């Protein structure tokens, strides 16, 4: 997504997309607007 | 009597069974660090 | 952490157990030089104040 | 025959069952009207909370004109007391009271949903030099897990 | 008389046992 941003055809992201470092100081972000964490499904 | 003396054996046996169901396990332990 | 647990709920055919080890957000990203970011801030700020995002989240 | 079958039924069934054996958006909030409420849930006097209230449901700011403005320690302690019947109050703030709290008060209906979700920022200066290395360095500590320590360090609790 | 006294008695050391079991 933000590689092809960066070619120039797209122009803004929307999507489930989180924050992290290297493409933060690549290209910033907006406020958050849902908020989450990490988890492991698994089966019963 | 009969069902009634059952069901109050199977009561008795809930509630014996109920009355039977170290605070510092290391450093780690955060009643320490309060 | 949503995606996983909508899914479980939708199906209820697997459980869901691991702890959030981690926190984060979703944003919206632009080119470097974009008046439209500070507005789209504030929008959503109104948006999460307002009471849409749960709104629609329901 | 019927008899013992019966009885050996209704025991295995009793073992079993015995090792089984081990917000506002509510009409109860949403009506300020009614003479139910004993108090006018509390809050402090000039928060954010406030103007959030005020700019969302003006006939619940003007109900509370009764609130314990100085103290949250007073306040928990009337609410502690039965005098109180509800605060409303930041998530955070109340979660660390929760937690360390003696007697284990639940906060809401157990850690539920949370109006106008948001979080805790760095009030810096309108275009400051300083607003792309601040947030650089915060995303660096937080992808670097160790908030996750501070918090174990200073949010921690008993209760659970 | 006595058998209701032996059997709640006998009831009850069950249940300790079946406690203890856990």
């Amino acid at each position: 997504m933000m590689g092809e941003l960066l070619s120039g055809q797209a122009d803004m992201i929307v999507a489930p997309l989180t924050i992290n470092n290297e493409r933060a100081q690549y290209i910033e972000f907006s406020k958050p607007f849902k908020y989450q964490g990490l988890t492991i499904l698994v089966k019963k | 009597a009969g069902f009634a003396m059952i069901i109050v054996a199977s009561y008795t046996a809930n509630l014996a069974a109920f009355l039977v169901l170290e605070r510092i396990t290391g450093i780690n332990d955060p009643r320490l660090r309060n | 952490s949503a995606v996983l647990e909508f899914e479980a709920s939708q199906k209820c055919d697997l459980v869901t157990t691991g702890e959030l080890f981690f926190r984060s957000g979703f944003g919206i990203g632009m080119r470097k030089d974009s008046p439209w970011k500070q507005n789209v801030s504030l929008s959503i700020l109104k948006s999460h104040e307002n009471g849409f995002m749960e709104d629609l989240d329901k | 025959v019927w008899a013992f079958f019966a009885v050996i039924f209704l025991a295995s069934y009793t073992a079993n069952l015995a090792a089984f054996m081990i917000g506002l958006s509510d009409r109860k909030f949403q009506r300020p009207q009614e003479q139910y409420p004993p108090l006018k849930f509390g809050t402090v006097p000039n928060g954010s909370t406030e103007k959030n209230i005020r700019s969302n449901y003006p006939d619940m700011h003007s109900y509370m004109v009764r609130y314990n403005q100085p103290r949250v320690e007073e306040a928990l302690t009337q609410l502690k007391a039965g005098k109180l019947d509800a605060f409303i109050y930041d998530a955070a703030v109340l979660n660390y009271m929760a937690r360390k709290d003696e007697g284990c008060k639940l906060v809401t209906i157990g850690s539920g949903k949370v109006f106008a979700t948001t979080g805790y920022g760095i009030a810096l200066h309108k275009g400051s030099r300083w607003k792309r290395p601040i947030d650089l360095a915060l995303l660096q500590f937080l992808g670097d897990d160790e908030i996750e320590m501070l918090e174990r360090l200073w949010l921690s609790g008993i209760c659970h």
